[PDB]
């Protein structure tokens, strides 16, 4: 219970926003919002922006490590993939916001041990057809890392053993099969 | 530098 020091995070993080505008190219619709590197600065940003459940369909938030843009094209994403949590419309009210926050805490908390280095970031897609949350990792052939991340993330989300989540390569998503499953 | 869920959530409250 400290009195004046802030609590530094392992990494500096950038929050990005995406606004659906079909008259533009996909990457022109990405806006960098803010960056932070302490627990206090995280909460101050979180408390000052809308819950994902209140965004317009077509919008995203992404939290990525500083220097990694939330796009396949980035050098740290092009060889990577994502652990995908899919939700229907009717779970928006009940699950979206608490899953998304849990995902933020796994990122900024460095909850995957050594393998947190493989984490690039996370994305929440709010969509009329069904929302998605995912953790993007740097290298889909780092089997030990990808598998430990997904096992721990499913546990942290608190999902039943009989709901199975999948890991997709971005190369496959661009052109989806799963490389791993948990 | 690592923080558990509970240590992170504590600062939201404090
Ligand atoms: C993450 N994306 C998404 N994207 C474009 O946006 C489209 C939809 O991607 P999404 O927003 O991730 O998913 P969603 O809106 O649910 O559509 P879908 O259900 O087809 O996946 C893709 O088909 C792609 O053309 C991208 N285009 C580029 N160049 N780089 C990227 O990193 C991404």
């Amino acid at each position: 219970p400290e009195h004046y020091i802030k609590h530094p995070l392992q990494n500096r993080w950038a929050l990005w926003f995406f606004k659906n505008d079909k008259s533009k190219t996909w990457q022109a619709n990405l806006r960098l919002i803010s960056k932070f590197d302490t627990v206090e600065d995280f909460w101050a940003l979180y408390n000052h922006i809308q819950l994902s459940s209140n965004l317009m369909p077509g919008c995203d938030y992404s939290l990525f490590k500083d220097g990694i843009e939330p796009m396949w094209e980035d050098e740290k994403n092009k060889r990577g993939g994502r652990w995908l949590i899919t939700l229907n419309k009717q779970q928006r009210r009940s699950d979206l916001d608490r899953f998304w926050l849990e995902t933020l805490l796994c990122l900024i908390g460095e909850s995957f041990d050594d393998y947190s280095d493989d984490v690039c970031g996370a994305v929440v897609n709010v969509r009329a057809k069904g929302d998605k949350i995912a953790i993007w990792t740097t290298e889909c052939e780092n089997r030990e890392a990808v598998t430990h991340i997904g096992r721990v993330y499913k546990e942290r989300l608190g999902l039943p053993p009989k709901i199975v989540i999948g890991y997709q390569s971005h190369a496959d998503t661009a052109t989806t099969k799963n490389r791993f499953v948990v | 530098k690592r923080y558990s869920r509970e240590q992170l959530l504590l600062f939201q409250r404090l």
